[PDB]
RNA sequence: UUUUUACUUAUUCAAUGAAGCGGAGCUGGAGGUCAAACUCCACGUUCUAGCAUUAAGCC
RNA sequence: UUGAUUUUUCAGGCCAACCAUCGAAAGGGAAUCCGGUUAAAAUUCCGGAACUUGGAUAUGGAUUCUUCACGGCAACGUAACUGAAUGUGGAGACGUCGGCGUGAGCCCUGGGAGGAGUUAUCUUUUCUUCUUAACAGCUUAUCACCCUGGAAUUGGUUUAUCCG
RNA sequence: AAUAGGGUGAAGCCAGAGGAAACUCUGGUGGAGGCUCGUAGCGGUUCUGACGUGCAAAUCGAUCGUCGAAUUUGGGUAUAGG
């Protein structure tokens, strides 16, 4: 792998040469999707921060 | 009661059977209502509750099993989630 | 070992300074769809690849051969 | 056609060993080449590795069983017991 | 005579372990500041075979509180734990199965294993497959919890000392006969070289105190006072009764 | 002199890449407040096999 | 590890879990083949053709005025096409048996071009030569994956019944 | 690192037949087993054979045990005289 060019040795996207493609479309969703929960989660918290 | 609400409209109205079915009719806003099976990955799960707040669709949680969400609408195969396209001579819409 | 299939790459080639000699060879072959053919392979070595030029048209290769640096040592085989 | 009449799978051991404890071998031989329902997935997809190993082919999900079973009786006792015992505590 | 087979494993030249394919220590975590005050969360990555050994691991990763780093942890694996599960250790984790807390947090009835005998040992009692601890009741004015042992056994044990919920995975596993010379030769292979065992009383008087008659018998009483030296503890050291198990104990 | 149990520094056991110990104080949740705020608890992480590293900001 | 300094001084920036060493001519592991050659050496010599590692280094190409390239819905493609500390992974790297499939070498065999044998008779006959290395380019695959689509009258499918 | 060629035919699976059900029967397929016949191999039963100042301080011949595992084996390594 040291005497072969990059372009065998990886692929043209996030975690090319490391993570297959499946698992990377998986990474994102996830990223996203439970990165907004958080989110939901603090102004619901905030909504009984100032009426209990 | 839901279980023979969801027979009915199997039987009279409109539905998607399956991911790939729901997240299109989700898109396409032709979803009245979405029924997710207990046992549905909860990424899959959270990604089609996300799709149903982009669409303002209400969502049904089936309290059985993908194998359980097959037989009721009829089917001998597994139904992960299912979108209810035109709920005809039933009233699941009424009380989800 | 390295071929050559555009005649053009082939000269400018041909004229690098690293390459020492040249090779022309001459192959009698036949097509098995006709007759006899005189196939010219030339030969350019550099310092780390031979390179080799197949020409089949026998007018071609008269011409080609006139169209290498005049100092490039040529062995006919 | 049926083959045996009782031996089934401890087939393979010929006259050997004693009749009960080949008896005691079938029924725990055909528990643990059985294939279960996965619990993830829905299907019937889940098979034993090694002991206390169950794998699905499907969703590549591994659980941990019993040596034979996916799931020992002593197990779904904890799990009820643990359920009940949270409850409480939670309110 | 000659030293007998119990003498010569002390030495252990080629009575040690075989232990080139086990999969590592099963551990509980460092007890670090996450766990004595509130939980850190790992996730399951692998549930493997530990040769050996009958119950499975399960391989946690956690992060490091302090540095950029992933700390990859060798638990035993309890039965229902899955791979991609979330797995709390700590004061403020929830009692759910595979979960580590301390016993103090745990409500009586509680079945746990991987116990700690002393606050940060990482693990001693009821690690065997199908084997767990139940927690009998606590002290809080003594800060101390009453255990009972797979052997039967109660204990009394800090309230700060640690163990998962559950029951250890893989039980059952002596349920079938192993049927075979050759089972108990795989099964011992891995483990060390105690198998098989010749009779001590099939020796000669050099071997064994068994050894030697004209017929094979023990000659004397077999059971030996715990105050014998070594090369005559052989047969029933201490033995309080013999013979066969009848009624309560 | 004998029995018991208090101390920790001798001694002994264990762990860690000696990372958050002990006390007090900030903040809330409470006791019913009979001076005046004393006592107790907590004091940023729990649908998900994602991410967290080489400080932003304020003075 | 850098920026250096020519001030042969430095300035610092990161880290020091673990890490003396020995232990395999059958384990792991950078890279070579063919033809010829001696009385006796050859993957070592000769001829030709390659390869790896370390170092130095210029030219061409590539890239930049939207500074660190484009294309494809996608799986992904390419001659290239910044990337420190630190981190995460992969390869190294792995039992045994059973049948199945594909390849290679060998075995068998037809025509043709040669050479040898038998031939009282018979035998378009019996035997034999007809080969192609490492390496370079293009092309080539089970499996796996992507897009489309939405399936009971269930269908696809292996020698071995698994898949939706 | 090594271990011809056969026999038998366990689970699982396909099809058909019978039954109200609980279930049963038949034909295939499949290829299990410290299974079996039997080479190489490993061993060493009997002739109480040969030899017995030997080919040999343990061999030779026939016969025999076992032959896919508790198998056979090279090298490295550990254990040392009460
Ligand atoms: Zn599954």
């Amino acid at each position: 792998y040291a005497q072969v060019s990059k372009t065998h040795k990886t692929v043209q996207r996030a975690y090319g040469g490391s993570r297959c493609a499946n698992c990377v479309k998986e990474r994102i969703v996830r990223a996203f999707l439970i990165e907004e929960q958080k989110i939901v989660k603090r102004v619901l918290k905030e909504q009984q921060d100032k009426e209990k | 009661n839901i279980n023979s609400k969801l027979a009915l409209t199997i039987k009279s109205g409109k539905y998607t059977l399956g991911y790939k079915s729901v997240v299109k009719s989700l898109r396409t806003g032709k979803a009245k209502l979405v029924i997710i099976a207990a046992n549905t990955p909860v990424l899959r799960k959270s990604e089609l509750e996300y799709y149903a707040m982009l669409s303002k669709t209400p969502v049904y949680y089936f309290q059985g099993g993908n194998n359980e969400l097959g037989t009721v609408c009829g089917k001998l195969f597994r139904v992960g989630t299912l979108s209810i396209l035109d709920a005809g001579d039933s009233d699941i819409l009424s009380s989800i | 070992a390295r071929e050559i299939k555009d005649i053009k790459e082939f000269v400018e080639l041909a004229r690098r300074s690293d390459i020492k000699s040249a090779i022309v060879k001459v192959n009698a072959k036949v097509n098995a769809n006709g007759k006899k053919f005189k196939q010219t392979k030339f030969k350019v070595r550099g310092s780390r690849y031979q390179y080799t030029l197949v020409v089949n048209d026998a007018s071609k290769a008269k011409k080609l051969q006139q169209s290498l640096p005049p100092t490039l040592k040529i062995t006919n085989l | 056609t049926k083959r045996t009449k009782k031996v089934g799978i401890t087939g393979k051991f010929g006259v050997r060993y004693g009749s009960s404890l080949r008896r005691q071998t079938k029924k725990l031989e055909v528990q643990q080449h059985a294939k279960y329902d996965c619990s993830f997935c829905g299907k019937r997809t889940v098979q034993r590795g090694a002991t206390g190993i169950w794998n699905c082919k499907s969703c590549k999900k591994t659980v941990a069983g019993g040596a034979y079973t996916v799931s020992t009786a002593a197990a779904a006792t904890v799990r009820s017991t643990i359920r009940r015992l949270r409850e409480l505590a939670e309110a | 005579g000659r030293v007998i087979r119990n003498q010569r494993k002390g030495a252990g030249s080629i009575f040690t372990s075989h232990t080139r394919l086990r999969k590592g220590a099963a551990k509980l975590r460092t007890l670090d500041y996450a766990e004595r005050h509130g939980y850190i969360r790992g996730v399951v990555k692998q549930i493997i075979h530990d040769p050996g050994r009958g119950a499975p691991l399960a391989k946690v990763a956690f992060r490091d509180p302090y540095k950029y780093k992933l700390r990859e942890e060798t638990f035993i694996a309890n039965e229902g734990v899955y791979t991609g599960q979330f797995i709390y250790a700590g004061k403020k984790a929830s009692l759910n199965v595979g979960n580590i807390l301390p016993l103090g947090a745990c409500p009586e009835g509680t079945i746990v294993s991987n116990v700690e005998e002393k606050v940060g040992d990482r693990g001693a009692l009821g690690r065997t497959s199908g084997n767990y601890v139940i927690i009998i009741g606590h002290n809080p004015d003594e800060n101390k919890t009453r255990v009972k042992l797979p052997s039967g056994a109660k204990k009394i044990i800090s309230s700060d000392a640690r163990g998962v919920i559950g029951v250890v995975a893989g039980g059952g596993r002596i349920d079938k006969p192993l049927l075979k010379a050759g089972r108990a030769f795989h099964k011992y292979k891995v483990k060390r070289n105690s198998w098989p065992k010749t009779r001590g009383v099939a020796m000669n008087p050099v071997d064994h105190p068994h050894g030697g008659g004209n017929h094979q018998h023990i000659g004397k009483a077999s059971t030996i006072s715990r105050g014998a030296v070594s090369g005559q503890k052989a047969g029933l050291i201490a033995a309080r009764r013999t013979g066969l198990l009848r009624g309560t104990q």
